[PDB]
């Protein structure tokens, strides 16, 4: 439950760094 | 006439036929491992 | 502890993965790693990890 | 260094299971299930592989070349 | 020559890495390639390492 603590915005700044390492991961 | 061994860790051949001290073309070091024959030879399958 | 301050603190060392803090591969593995085990040797590849 | 070509008793040929062995390792199989898959019944066949150890991996990266 | 440049499998990495009996070419003698047809003077198997 890390929901339990209100900072909502962490789980959007790992999303951006998940779809910019994909971008890298996507050129296999 | 001319003799062929080989360098440790680089594998060159060295083409050593004097009295000189030995001493790889490149490398640094200072040891040499001669080619194998090419003479055949047998075994027996026992 | 500043519980704010160690919140802007993990941002920079570790990334939340199904709500866990993961450890971020380039502290984990600095600039100057290699395959280091018994086996295949290697570059860098952090690529595989992430 | 790699496994040998047969049973030491019995005598039935064993030096084509290690890679597929392997692979059903490689496919989380439990050991003893490995070796049902692969037809070892007779227990001297299974100490065969389940104790063997593959060292030419190891000393091969030791191997001298250019 | 053209193996990728990531580097992380012998296999790809090596041509001719694994020996296999597969490999063993049959050297006839006179009539005996005439006595006997192909593949049944082969090593058994074909899969020892
Ligand atoms: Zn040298
Ligand atoms: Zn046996």
């Amino acid at each position: 439950g890390e929901f339990i603590k209100k900072h909502p915005d962490v789980v959007q700044r790992q999303h951006m760094l998940w779809t910019g390492i994909q971008a890298k991961l996507e050129k296999v | 006439q001319p003799m062929i061994y080989i360098c440790g860790e680089c594998h060159t051949e060295n083409e050593i036929k004097s009295r000189d001290p030995i001493r790889c073309r490149e490398c640094g070091y200072r040891i040499m491992y001669k080619k194998r024959t090419k003479r055949l030879v047998v075994f027996d399958a026992r | 502890i500043d519980s704010v301050a160690v919140l802007r603190g993990i941002q920079k060392v570790a990334m939340l993965v199904q709500g866990n803090w993961v450890v971020k591969s380039d502290i984990l593995y600095p600039k100057d790693s290699s395959s280091p085990h018994s086996g295949v040797p290697a570059e860098v590849l952090c690529r595989g990890r992430d | 260094m790699i496994i040998p070509v047969r049973c030491f008793t019995c005598g039935k040929i064993v030096g084509n299971k290690w890679e597929a062995y392997l692979g059903l390792l490689q496919a989380e199989y439990t050991e003893g299930d490995a070796l049902d898959a692969l037809g070892l019944k007779r227990y001297c066949c299974r100490r065969m592989l389940l104790a063997h150890v593959d060292l030419i991996e190891k000393l091969l990266n030791y191997a001298p070349l250019e | 020559p053209h193996a990728a440049k990531d580097s992380s499998d012998p296999n790809e990495l090596y041509v001719n890495h694994k020996v296999y009996t597969r490999h063993m070419t049959w050297i006839p003698l006179g009539n005996q390639a005439d006595l006997f047809p192909e593949g049944t003077i082969r090593p058994v198997h074909d899969d020892i390492l």
